[PDB]
């Protein structure tokens, strides 16, 4: 599975995690995840193993061996886990749980406890890491965003005009913009400081885009920072260009459209939907270049590591 | 009961002849007795398990409602017109709904009909007489003034504006 | 009292104005009412100016001096305003009682109360009898004497209106209550001496047919085993069991009592001996032996029980069988104006409704010549229903006294409730009514539709519905809704009508009653309104609510499955209205009712306060946590916020048209509905 320069995986309600080869498309290995669904998947920077977040526990499988069942398990939390992250050094893991708390965990230290905790009002939806790997952004159902500093331990708060749930947020790789999306289909974009670290974090809102007419479920920047993708429940995935924030392309499947992943060079897009299938599209031509199927139930979470 | 008992054993060809005779009767006379008897028969057949009488490829909702309107049985007309609405709304059914509700002493239902029309059919489809039917003499005046502005002198709009002015009691402008 | 508010420079001015108004014409009721209410306000303003300031020696003495000039005028004005009403005067009476049980110990206020109580009629006190017996044993010494004297005076005349609650109070675990009740009953004895004995006998016999040994055990053993095996609570287990072993000791006094004892007495006695072995030994195996014996008893009753379908009085209570031509009035019928009606005799058989609670169906034969049917419940507290019914009566009067509401026949349907103890009671029998659950079940079985179609589709789409996140749940809910028709109720209501001109009136009544009880229940805080808790008439469409256990947002704060809804408004209920939607009768009736309620906030806040401040019931609130005074203050503040429009943001002040819209938006939401407990049927 891990031999290839690209790793692809998807999961949903059917209790199975499956891996696919991109060039032509065929399953190569399956893993069992009984007794719950999967909310998120993430591949560690070391390019070894993978983490799945579900109900009351986080599990880790392996990519290089391809034989074994879970290697590491974290248990003893309340309600669902909504997000997972990793530090580029592979020593700290950040999680925004359902029960109004964000937590930090140590991988090598096998003490079954989170090193640091940070509580907030209302459940947490998304968490994100600043490129400098010194700040953390958190979103909650109350409609507020929180900025937390790991080294100084002080936090600050923000609230856009509507008091509606924030569903996702993400900071591009060069720390030039930061965007968020709310359940009314609107997106907000804010400009950021040039340098990263030891900065005043001059978050000033450039504008808001009425991207959709229904719930928005995710948004991501391209690795080159040129493009910004936005999924939704209206069977539309829209791509905007960062130079002018104007629509470039609009992919449609007329189930919802959950996931979204870019390629290492901003050439392809990989998308998952609630119709038990995954699609690989060309960014420029806007045509389905391939399809992956085999799942019995819907597919909600996706993972695509295009690096080695 | 006799009609039901007989109809069940009839042959597909004899049923069509009977239906044709009933249709001819319903259209022909204004006899209050015959129309009431046939309407009661239709209702009774509706309540049973044999299905409603198959008149004129539509179950006769339009014809039955039209004939019930003249007989002055407004509940039946409202029921049939409500069935008509479910099949599909059009700006011509809403006016009849408003009129029927007004004839039945139920202004609030007519107000609800107007609210639905406002939400679902924009502006161009709204007529200035609907306000007149609801005794909203000010919105009708506003709409009539707006219409008279654009269009030239047409007798109907002028008469409508005069009618609206009379109810409020503006003797000055009316006399002018 | 506008453009200014309330201060220390304005109060004297307005008191001057109202005093002059009273002086110029000493027969107007409004002047006296306003003066009394204004004096009552001042007193409550100088207290929260102390708690807010003083808490956060000379102060208390200065408070005594200053505050002893507003209370006496308030009492006098309230009494004179009562004298000039002779009719709707509930608010003034409740205010008088509130002042009395808060400042009576002071000497001069007692003088004013003593003077006033003499000059009023005795019929003005028959509407506050439930609120007088609650304070029958007040610690203070100057209040209890006057309460006892007034209660005795209410006994010479109109005695039929005091026997039931006094008898209920006479059998209480706490000693002072039963001491006072027995003293008052003794004082009453020299008036009748047969009515009292008949009432005691009837109450005792009724409290007994309600629950039988096999039953008390079928549950005692269940509860004791849950405590011990489920929770390791040996002490709690014994606290359930010890009383049950003791009771049989008294010794059988009726046939059925003996047959249980003959079947199961030896086994139960031996189980107690094993438990008593444990008490000395400390060896848990001895409890295991006991539970082997208890389980054997439990299973035999478990299979014996289901076949009891009726009860004969001769094996249950011959005392009732022998009763003839009593002098006791039929429960819940006494009216000081109409002639009295007595119970001629009781029917010999009782029918047991097949359910988990197993309520009885009692029937009595009145002296008038008609039968009276009742429902006899056991294991259920029925006082919160009495209070709520009083409130509903007040609201009915308020609606009836308005022209716009009068032209529409807006009202609330109520029934009769009579408590007998802390556990059992009687409820009036309402004819021609059926729950929604039964109607939908019958319709779906007649048309041959699966009874759990929506839940089955939901589970098929994803068999983890209870553990999914929020956005995951809303999609499944929408999918389940979009692939089904929700027009069962409308179709059923059309079919069950004889003609087409009756269906119209039935639909109108249905819509208007639904709107009225939605608006009232929002303010009352009522919750837990699953389809089994509301019924529907047949000759009319008027709706009826029941089971008022939960109030004051109790269900919006619980830990497991907290509700997020102000009232029930689902698609099945909506489809049964006119084809256009909610913007017809429903919204306008909501506007009218909310206007009427907002105009008369004072009476509603009088009734709800006496209710929340009664010490015998405050138990429903403190249990929510995991002192009580602060919780009561918070509850009353929330109710005021609701009734003033400041219920979404304290800074704003909404008008009715705007608030109603926000409430209707909040109720019909998929995010809110998807979170409901699956037994709530959020899809019907
Ligand atoms: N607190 C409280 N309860 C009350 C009950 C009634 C009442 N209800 N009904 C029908 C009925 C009677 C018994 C049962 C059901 C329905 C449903 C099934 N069931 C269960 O026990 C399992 C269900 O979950 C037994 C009446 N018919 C005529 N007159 C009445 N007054 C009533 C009224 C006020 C009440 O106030």
């Amino acid at each position: 599975v891990g031999s290839d320069p690209v790793i692809l995986a998807t999961a949903g309600y059917d209790h199975t995690v499956r891996f696919w080869q991109a060039h032509s498309g065929i399953c190569t290995r399956t893993v069992q995840h009984q007794d719950s669904q999967v909310n998120a998947l993430e591949v560690t920077p070391d390019r070894s193993m993978i983490a799945a977040a579900g109900y009351q526990h986080i599990r880790m499988y392996d990519l290089n061996s391809n034989n074994p069942n879970p290697i590491i398990s974290y248990d003893g939390v309340n309600k669902n886990i909504a997000s997972v992250g990793f530090h580029e050094d592979g020593r700290w893991m950040y999680t925004g749980g359902e029960d109004c708390t964000a937590r930090i965990w140590d991988l090598r230290s096998r003490n079954l406890q989170c090193q640091r905790i940070f509580q907030v009002n209302a459940p947490i939806n998304c968490v994100c890491l600043h490129p400098n790997q010194a700040e953390l952004i958190v979103g909650d159902q109350s409609g507020a965003i929180h900025i937390w500093d790991l080294k100084t331990d002080h936090n600050e708060q923000l609230i856009p005009e509507p008091e509606v749930s924030i569903t996702s947020a993400h900071i591009d790789p060069d720390a030039s913009y930061m965007a968020a999306v709310n359940s009314t289909g609107n997106c907000y974009v804010w400009n950021l400081t040039g340098g990263i670290g030891d900065e005043v974090t001059q978050l000033i809102p450039k504008t808001k885009i009425p991207a959709h007419t229904r719930y928005a479920l995710q948004c991501r920047f391209s690795p080159d920072s040129t493009l910004l993708a936005t999924c939704s429940a209206d069977q539309t995935c829209k791509i905007w260009r960062t130079s002018n924030f104007s629509l470039m392309t609009e992919l449609s499947i007329k189930g919802w459209m959950w996931g979204c992943a870019f390629s290492g060079d901003s050439q392809y897009i990989v998308t998952a939907s609630s119709d038990n299938l995954a699609r690989l599209w060309c960014v420029e031509t806007g045509e389905i270049k391939r399809e992956y199927g085999g799942h019995q139930k819907a597919v909600v979470c996706l993972a695509f590591n295009d690096s080695v | 009961a006799a009609f039901v008992s007989c109809w069940s054993e009839l042959n597909e060809d004899q049923q069509d002849e009977l239906i044709r005779s009933i249709e001819l009767a319903l259209t022909s006379q204004d006899i209050a007795e015959v129309t009431q008897t046939l309407l009661n028969l239709a209702e009774f057949m509706e309540h049973s398990d044999k299905g409603p009488l198959p008149l004129r490829d539509d179950n006769g909702i339009v014809l039955l409602g039209e004939r019930a309107a003249k007989c002055r049985a407004y509940a039946k007309a409202l029921h049939y017109k409500e069935l008509e609405f479910q099949k599909g709304p059009t700006p011509a059914i809403l006016e009849s709904l408003i009129s029927i509700n007004n004839k039945l002493q139920q202004p609030e239902a007519a107000a609800g009909v107007l609210e639905y029309a406002m939400k679902h059919f924009g502006e161009l489809e709204i007529q200035a007489t609907w306000y007149e039917k609801l005794h909203e003499w000010e919105d009708a005046l506003v709409a009539y003034d707006k219409k008279m502005d654009t269009n030239k002198d047409d007798p109907e709009l002028m008469l409508g504006r005069m009618r609206c002015l009379e109810a409020l009691g503006e003797w000055g402008q009316l006399h002018q | 009292l506008n453009l200014q508010g309330i201060n220390e420079s304005t109060i004297p001015k307005v008191l001057q104005y109202y005093s002059a108004a009273t002086e110029h014409d000493r027969s107007w009721y409004k002047a006296w009412h306003a003066w009394a209410v204004m004096n009552f306000e001042a007193v409550l303003h100088y207290k929260h100016q102390n708690q807010a300031r003083d808490e956060k020696k000379k102060v208390t003495e200065d408070l005594s001096k200053t505050l002893l000039m507003y209370t006496v005028p308030a009492v006098q004005g309230f009494f004179r305003s009562i004298s000039l009403s002779r009719g709707n005067n509930l608010q003034d009476t409740l205010r008088v009682l509130t002042l009395w049980f808060d400042y009576g110990h002071w000497p001069d206020v007692n003088e004013a109360l003593v003077e006033g109580v003499k000059a009023i009629q005795i019929d003005t006190w028959l509407q506050v009898i439930p609120q007088l017996i609650a304070r029958i044993d007040t610690p203070r010494p100057l209040v209890g004497r006057l309460i006892h004297q007034l209660l005795t005076d209410i006994g010479r005349y109109h005695p039929q209106a005091l026997i039931y609650p006094l008898t209920v109070a006479s059998k209480s675990t706490t000693t002072a209550r039963h001491n006072a009740a027995n003293k008052i009953l003794k004082n009453m004895c020299e008036h009748s001496n047969t009515l009292v004995q008949q009432a005691m006998m009837v109450s005792e016999e009724l409290i007994r047919v309600a629950i039988l040994w096999h039953e008390m055990w079928h549950e005692g053993l269940e509860e004791a085993s849950r405590l011990y095996f489920g929770e390791r609570n040996v002490k709690g287990m014994f606290e359930v069991l010890e009383p049950l072993h003791a009771m049989m000791e008294r010794g059988p006094q009726t046939l059925k009592e003996t047959s249980f004892n003959q079947a199961y007495g030896r086994d139960l006695m031996e189980a107690q001996e094993w438990c008593r072995k444990y008490m000395k030994s400390g060896n848990v195996k001895d409890l295991t032996q006991a539970w082997d014996l208890y389980y054997h008893v439990f299973r035999r009753i478990s299979k014996q029980l289901p076949q009891l379908t009726s009860l004969e009085l001769q094996y249950v209570s011959p005392k009732l069988l022998m009763c003839r031509d009593l002098e006791l009035a039929v429960p819940g019928t006494y009216d000081p104006n109409q002639p009295i009606i007595r119970i001629q005799s009781i029917a010999p058989s009782l029918q047991v409704i097949t359910s988990k609670q197993r309520p009885r169906k009692l029937t009595l034969m009145g002296s008038n010549g008609h039968e009276f049917v009742f429902l006899l419940k056991g294991h259920e507290d029925l006082r919160q229903d009495e209070r709520v019914m009083q409130l509903f009566g007040l609201v009915n009067t308020l609606l009836a006294n308005d022209p716009t509401s009068l032209r529409k026949n807006l009202s609330i349907q109520r029934y009769a409730v009579i408590p007998l103890s802390t556990n059992s009671g009687l409820i009036g029998w309402v004819p021609h009514c059926d729950t929604l659950h039964a109607l939908i079940r019958d319709y779906r079985e007649k048309k041959k539709i699966l009874l759990n179609i929506e839940h089955r589709i939901m589970l098929r789409m994803a068999p983890d519905y209870d553990h999914l996140t929020l956005m995951q749940k809303v999609e499944v809910f929408e999918h389940a809704v979009n692939n089904t028709a929700g027009d069962d109720l409308a179709k059923l209501l059309w079919l069950k009508s004889p003609s087409s001109e009756v269906w119209f009136d039935r639909r109108t009544n249905y819509t208007r009653s639904l709107a009225v009880m939605s608006m009232v229940g929002y303010i009352l805080g009522l919750g837990d309104r699953h389809p089994s808790n509301l019924m529907l008439d047949r000759l009319s469409g008027k709706i009826l609510h029941i089971d008022f256990g939960d109030c004051f947002e109790v269900a919006m704060t619980r830990e497991k499955f907290p509700e997020k809804i102000p009232f029930r408004l689902t698609r099945m209920l909506t489809n049964a209205m006119e084809v256009t939607g909610l913007d017809g009768n429903y919204r306008i009736t909501c506007h009218t009712v909310m206007e009427v309620l907002r105009e008369h906030k004072d009476s509603v806040m009088a009734v709800l306060e006496a209710f929340v401040y009664d010490p015998l019931l405050n138990w429903r609130l403190m249990d929510t946590n995991t002192a009580l005074n602060k919780k009561a203050i918070q509850i009353i503040n929330r109710v005021r916020d609701k009734l003033t429009g400041r219920d979404f943001s304290h800074d704003d002040t909404l008008d009715v048209p705007t608030q109603v819209e926000l409430l209707i938006k909040q109720a019909t939401s998929h995010e809110n509905l998807c979170q409901c407990y699956i037994g709530w049927c959020p899809f019907w």
